[PDB]
DNA sequence: CTGGAGAATCCCGGTGCCGAGGCCGCTCAATTGGTCGTAGACAGCTCTAGCACCGCTTAAACGCACGTACGCGCTGTCCCCCGCGTTTTAACCGCCAAGGGGATTACTCCCTAGTCTCCAGGCACGTGTCAGATATATACATCCTGT
DNA sequence: ACAGGATGTATATATCTGACACGTGCCTGGAGACTAGGGAGTAATCCCCTTGGCGGTTAAAACGCGGGGGACAGCGCGTACGTGCGTTTAAGCGGTGCTAGAGCTGTCTACGACCAATTGAGCGGCCTCGGCACCGGGATTCTCCAG
C-alpha cells in the first residue's frame, strides 16, 4: 500500500487551462510525467553544479535562473525566465 | 521627525499609534495597512522607544 | 536454459525492410541485411549489459523497466514512456 | 484561532505543486540548504514547460481531428518546433513514429 | 495484367510507415535474441514484459535513426541505393567506431 | 481584413491603450493591438489574450525569431491615412 | 501611463451609471477612488450602504487595484480590515473588464460568500453551519454600521 | 594566501613507481590533475545516482564496484575492479 | 600520546589520500553519509587508472628519445590504446595534436 | 566603448588551410573558406554565450579560465589542462 | 631550369608537418580580437583572461580539425578528393549539430 | 622502366638557458578516541507476475521468375586549384604605465533549518459512458500503358 | 499530352466497448507558528593582472601566373533488386496452471556522524643545474624529368 506521487493531476489542470475540451490518453500522461522528472533532474543538477562552483551552500532563485539560462535554447529560455521571475515577485508580494 | 520604513519618507511625529501610520502608508501607496505587518497597531512609537529616522519593517493577505 | 544463436535471424529480411521505409530508404542492397543485424546486436549488448548490472547490483533476478531505462539514459539515449 | 491553509502554489498563482517541489529538491541531495524563491522559480518553470508541449499537441490532435492527446500527437508537437526539438534533440517516445519526410531525389521525376 | 513500375510500391510503403506507429519487429523473436543476448552476462536471468518493450522501442528507434543518417550518406554518394558503406560511414561519423 | 481598408479612428484605436495604433500585432486569435501594448501584455500579467483568454505563447515565439510580429499590410494602411 | 484609461473608465461610467453602485474619484487624485454600494436586494446586507476605497497601481489597467471596504461588515471572504478576497482582484484579474463588473461581483459575493477561501474562519464556520445565523449576524451588522 | 590543493604529488609518487627514471612537464602535470578530476566526479556521480536509485543512503564500497563496472569499458573496468577489492580487503584486514 | 598516526592509504598501502577523497566525497553533496570503504575504492581505482596512463605515456616519450613526459606523449599514449580512446572519447587535451595518419586514397600511386 | 566588427577575416585563407592539412585534408576547394568561417562563429558564440552566463552569475566583470571549461564541460567536449 | 613539384606532393609533405607537430595554428591577436568582437553580443566592456582567450582558441582549433576529418571522409566516400561545403555539411547533419 | 640533380629531410655536435626537482618552514587538515542515534541487514510472510504449455487462425515469412532501372566503368573536357615568386602587412616581441577589479577580512543580521500541531489535498478505488476502432459501402485521386 | 482501366485511398454511417473523467473515503504530507544560529551581504582594503600604447623585425599573408589533373557530364552494359504470385510457418491469441521472487513489515545492531585534542604532510617558497631548444654542418632520401 505504499503512495506513489506524480504530476498527472497538474499536468491535466494545465492542459485544461490551454484546450478547455481536449483529454490525454493514459500513456500520454506517463511520458509527460517522465518529460517532467527529466527537465526538473536537468535544472536541479545544474542549479547545484553551479552553487558549487561559486562556493555556495544554498540554491537560491539566483542559481535557477542560470540554469534554465544554460538549459534552454533562446526565445524559450527569454520566456522561461520571464515566467519564473514574475511567479517569485507575485509569491514575494504576498 | 523623520521615519524610515523597510519606502515613503517621512511620517508622523512621536504622536500617533500604529493604525493611523499603517492608514497614511495606505492613502499614500496603496498597501494595505493590515497587510501584512510592522516590524521593528494599538502600540505607539514612544511606547516602543522610536527615535526619528528608525528603520521600521512593514502574510494575513492572501 | 538452452537458448541458442540463432534468435539473431529472428530479424527477417522484410522487417529490416520495413524499418527502412519507416526511416525514409527507397531501395536496399542485399549485403545490408546482415550489417544491420550485426549493428543491432551490438547495440542491444551494450545496452542489457548495463541493464543486468544495474539489476544487479539491486540484488534482483528479474531485470525491470527502471533498469533498460537507467541504462539507456547514461548512454544519452534516454527514454520516454516508462517511467 | 491560528490561520487558514492558502497553498504556496495559490500563492505564486500556479498549478504545479511548490511543496512538493521543495520536498524533493531538498531530499535530492542538491545543496546543504534550499532558498526560499528556489522552488517557486522551478514550478514556474516547469509549468511554462508543460503548457507549452500542451498547446502544440492539442494543435495537432485537433488537425487530426481527435480529442485525446496520444504520445503520437507528442511526438509530432516536439519534433516540429524547433525549439523544443533542439531541447529534447536526444529523447526517445515511445509510440512517437517519425516525422514523414521523403528526400526529394527518391520521388518519381521525368516527363 | 497489371504492373507496378520498381519504386513506387516502397514509396507508398515509405509514406504508410512514416504515418504508423506500431513496433515493426516481431514481438516473440525480439524477445528471443533478448533472452539469448543476456543469457551470458548471468543465467537464469527474468524479465518484464515493459522491460522487454522498452527494449524494442529503443532499439527500433535507434535503427530508425541509423537508416536516416545512412539514406543521406547514400545520396551525398550519388546514389539511391543504400549499401554497407553508407553504414559504415554514418556509423564512424557519428562516434560509433 | 483588419477591418478595414479605411480604419476610422474608432478601430485604427488600439484595443487597450485607446490610442492610435502604433505598429499594431496582429494575433493568432485576430486580436489587433499595438505594439507598446503587446508587449507590455505578453510578459505582464499572464502571456495569455486579455481579449478571449487565448494562449499566445507558442505563436509569440514562433513569430519572435522571424521578426514576424508586426502586422505590416495594415500598418502601412494606417501610415497612409493616419499620421 | 495608466491616466488615460482611468479617465476613460471613467467617462464611460458617468455615460452608463449604475443602479444599486456608485463609485468615482474624490478629488483630484484619479488614482485614489471611493465606492459607493447598496445591499443588493434578497440578502441580509440589503438596506445598509457600503462604502469602499481604490487604490490604483500605476500599471492599469495591467495591473488590478488596490481596493477595500471602508464600511464594517460581516462576510466570511472579507476580513476585518475591508479587504476583499477575489480571483479577479488576485488572479483572475484582465485588462479588458469594468469596475462594473467587479462591483456586480463583489455584491455578488456579498450574496453568494465562498467558505472555501474565507477571510475570517468563524464567519465562514457560521455560514456553512447555520445559514440563517449568518443571514441573522449580517443583517444586524449592516443595521449597525452599514445604516 | 589561499592553500589550493592538487594530486601532483601523488601522481609523481606514482610516475617514479612506473618509471623511476623519466620526468614530466609542468603541463602535462596539470593534464594529468584534470583527468584525476573528471574521473573521480564521474564515479561519484554514477555512485549518487545509484545510491538515489536504489532507496539508499549510504554511498559503500558495493556502489562503487558497481559505477566503475558502469564506467569503464571492458578489460580496464575488470582490472579496476580487482584492483580495487584488494585494497579494500587489505585496508580492512588491519 | 595515544598511538602513531598512520593514514589510511598507507593502512591500504595507497598512494592517493584516502583522507583526502573522504573529505572530497562528504563535501560534495553526492549522498547524506559515506561508506567507510568507499575512498579506499575509489583511490585505488584512480591511482590504477593514473598508473596505466602513466605507463603508456612513459612508453611513448622513450619512443620519441625524451625524458620529460609532455602533453603530446599523454595524447599518443591514450589514442593509441582503444580502452583509453573510448573512456576520453570526448577529452580535448590541450597541446596535444592528432594521431598521424593519411587514407590510402590519397597517397600518391 | 572600442567597438569593432570584421574580425571574421582575421582566420586566414592559409589558417584554414594549415588547420585542414592537420586533418589530413590533401585538396581543398575555394567554397570551403567561407562556410568554416561560418561554422567556427556559429561554434564560438555557443561557447561563449555559456562562459559570460558563467562569469556573470558569480557579478565579475571578467571571464576566467575555468568559466570558458564549465562551458565546455556542459556541451560535452572536455577540455583537459586549465584546472 | 625552374624545378617544380607535381600538385598534391607538397601537400602530403604539409600534412605530415602539421600532424607532428602541437603548435597553435591561427593567429593569436586575431583570434583574439574574433574572441572579443562575439562577447561584445552578450555583456559589453567584459575582460578576458589570457589563459581563458587560449583556452578558447585550444578547443575552437581541435573542434575544427575533428569537423575536417569527417568532411574529409565523406569526400572520400563521394569518390572524390577535393572537399567541397557539401562534405561539411553533410558532416555536420550527421553528426547532429544541424 | 633507370639514372642524376636537387630539394628536402635527417642526423650529430657544441652551446646556453630556465623550468623540473629538491629543501625548508609550518600550519592546518588529517588522524585518533568516544559516544550515540539509526540506516540497513536479515528473517518472515504474502501474492503478483513471470514462465511454461497447448491449440487454432492466418498473417506474415519464404521462395521463385522476370525485366527494368540503376550501379559502375570509360572517356573527354576543362576549369579550378596547386606550386611558386614577389610584394605587402600586421603579427609578434619587448617595454612602460595606469587602474579596475579580483581577492581577502569583519560583522552583523536576516534567512533558513528544525520542531510541533493540525487538516485538507492528493491518492487508491469504483464506475459508467463516450471517443475511438472496426466494417462496409461508397466517391475519388493516382498510376500506367497505349495512343 | 491524353484516356481509360485497374488500384489504392479518403469518406460517411453503424455499432460496440473499455478507458477515461469523475466521484468518495481517507491519511500523511504540506502549511503555520516558533526559535536559533550561521551564510552571506556589505564595507573596507590591497595589489595583480588586465588593458592600452609604442617602436622595430620579419614571418606571414596577399597577389599573380601558368599548367595540369580531377570533377563532371555523358554513355554503354550487365545484373540484382523490386514486384508479383504461390506455398510454408511460426507469430499471435486465448486459456490454463504453477511458483519464484518482488515487496512488505518487524526487529536489532553494527556503523557512521559528531566532537574534542594532537601533529605532520602537503603547500608555499627558495633555489640549482641539466634536459631541451637552437644553430650550424654534413649525410640520406625522395622526387622528377630526361632517357
Ligand atoms: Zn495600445
Ligand atoms: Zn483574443
Amino acid at each position: 500500500r505504499s503512495r506513489k506521487e506524480s504530476y498527472s493531476v497538474y499536468v491535466y489542470k494545465v492542459l485544461k487551462q490551454v484546450h478547455p475540451d481536449t483529454g490525454i490518453s493514459s500513456k500520454a500522461m506517463g511520458i509527460m510525467n517522465s518529460f517532467v522528472n527529466d527537465i526538473f533532474e536537468r535544472i536541479a543538477g545544474e542549479a547545484s553544479r553551479l552553487a558549487h562552483y561559486n562556493k555556495r551552500s544554498t540554491i537560491t532563485s539566483r542559481e535557477i535562473q542560470t540554469a534554465v539560462r544554460l538549459l534552454l535554447p533562446g526565445e524559450l529560455a527569454k520566456h522561461a525566465v520571464s515566467e519564473g521571475t514574475k511567479a517569485v515577485t507575485k509569491y514575494t508580494s504576498a | 521627525m523623520q521615519i524610515f520604513v523597510k519606502t515613503i519618507t517621512l511620517e508622523v511625529e512621536p504622536s500617533d499609534t500604529i493604525e493611523n501610520v499603517k492608514a497614511k502608508i495606505q492613502d499614500k501607496e496603496g498597501i494595505p495597512p493590515d497587510q501584512q505587518r510592522l516590524i521593528f497597531d494599538g502600540r505607539t512609537l514612544s511606547d516602543y522607544n522610536i527615535q526619528k529616522e528608525s528603520t521600521l519593517h512593514l502574510l494575513r493577505g492572501c | 536454459r538452452k537458448v541458442l544463436r540463432d534468435n539473431i535471424q529472428g530479424i527477417t529480411k522484410p522487417a529490416i525492410r520495413r524499418l527502412a521505409r519507416r526511416g525514409g530508404v527507397k531501395r536496399i542492397s542485399g549485403l545490408i541485411y546482415e550489417e544491420t543485424r550485426g549493428v543491432l546486436k551490438v547495440f542491444l549488448e551494450n545496452v542489457i549489459r548495463d541493464a543486468v548490472t544495474y539489476t544487479e547490483h539491486a540484488k534482483r533476478k528479474t531485470v525491470t523497466a527502471m533498469d533498460v531505462v537507467y541504462a539507456l539514459k547514461r548512454q544519452g539515449r534516454t527514454l520516454y514512456g516508462f517511467g | 484561532a491560528r490561520a487558514k491553509a492558502c497553498t504556496r502554489s495559490s500563492r505564486a498563482g500556479l498549478q504545479f505543486p511548490v511543496g512538493r517541489v521543495h520536498r524533493l529538491l531538498r531530499k535530492g541531495n542538491y545543496s546543504e540548504r534550499v532558498g526560499a524563491g528556489a522552488p517557486v522559480y522551478l514550478a514556474a518553470v516547469l509549468e511554462y514547460l508543460t503548457a507549452e508541449i500542451l498547446e502544440l499537441a492539442g494543435n495537432a490532435a485537433r488537425d487530426n481531428k481527435k480529442t485525446r492527446i496520444i504520445p503520437r500527437h507528442l511526438q509530432l508537437a516536439i519534433r516540429n518546433d524547433e525549439e523544443l526539438n533542439k531541447l529534447l534533440g536526444r529523447v526517445t517516445i515511445a509510440q512517437g513514429g517519425v516525422l514523414p519526410n521523403i528526400q526529394a531525389v527518391l520521388l518519381p521525376k521525368k516527363t | 495484367p497489371h504492373r507496378y513500375r520498381p519504386g513506387t510500391v516502397a514509396l507508398r510503403e515509405i509514406r504508410r510507415y512514416q504515418k504508423s506507429t506500431e513496433l515493426l519487429i516481431r514481438k516473440l523473436p525480439f524477445q528471443r535474441l533478448v533472452r539469448e543476448i543476456a543469457q551470458d552476462f548471468k543465467t537464469d536471468l527474468r524479465f518484464q514484459s515493459s522491460a522487454v518493450m522498452a527494449l524494442q522501442e529503443a532499439s527500433e528507434a535507434y535503427l530508425v535513426g541509423l537508416f536516416e543518417d545512412t539514406n543521406l550518406s547514400a545520396i551525398h554518394a550519388k546514389r539511391v541505393t543504400i549499401m554497407p558503406k553508407d553504414i559504415q560511414l554514418a556509423r564512424r561519423i557519428r562516434g560509433e567506431r | 481584413l483588419p477591418k478595414d481598408a479605411i480604419p476610422s479612428l474608432s478601430e485604427c484605436q488600439c484595443g487597450i491603450c485607446m490610442e492610435i495604433l502604433v505598429e499594431p500585432v496582429t494575433l493568432p486569435c485576430n486580436h489587433t493591438l499595438c505594439k507598446p501594448c503587446f508587449q507590455s501584455t505578453v510578459e505582464k500579467a499572464s502571456l495569455c489574450c486579455p481579449f478571449c483568454r487565448r494562449r499566445v505563447s507558442s505563436w509569440t515565439r514562433y513569430h519572435t525569431r522571424r521578426n514576424s510580429l508586426v502586422n505590416v499590410e495594415l500598418w502601412t494602411i494606417i501610415q497612409k491615412h493616419y499620421p | 501611463m495608466a491616466l488615460k484609461r482611468i479617465n476613460k473608465e471613467l467617462s464611460d461610467l458617468a455615460r452608463d451609471p449604475p443602479a444599486q453602485s456608485s463609485a468615482g474619484p474624490v478629488g483630484d487624485d484619479m488614482f485614489h477612488w471611493q465606492a459607493t454600494i447598496m445591499g443588493p436586494n434578497d440578502s441580509p446586507y440589503q438596506g445598509g450602504v457600503f462604502f469602499l476605497t481604490i487604490h490604483f497601481p500605476t500599471d492599469y489597467p495591467f495591473k488590478p487595484p488596490k481596493v477595500a471596504f471602508t464600511t464594517r461588515i460581516y462576510h466570511p471572504n472579507i476580513n476585518s480590515n475591508g479587504s476583499i478576497c477575489l480571483d479577479i482582484l488576485r488572479s483572475q484579474w484582465s485588462p479588458a473588464l469594468t469596475i462594473s463588473k467587479v462591483l456586480l461581483s463583489i455584491s455578488s459575493l456579498l450574496s453568494d460568500p465562498n467558505p472555501d477561501d474565507p477571510l475570517v474562519p468563524e464567519i465562514a464556520r457560521i455560514y456553512k453551519t447555520d445559514r440563517d445565523k449568518y443571514n441573522r449576524i449580517s443583517r444586524e451588522w449592516t443595521q449597525k454600521y452599514a445604516m
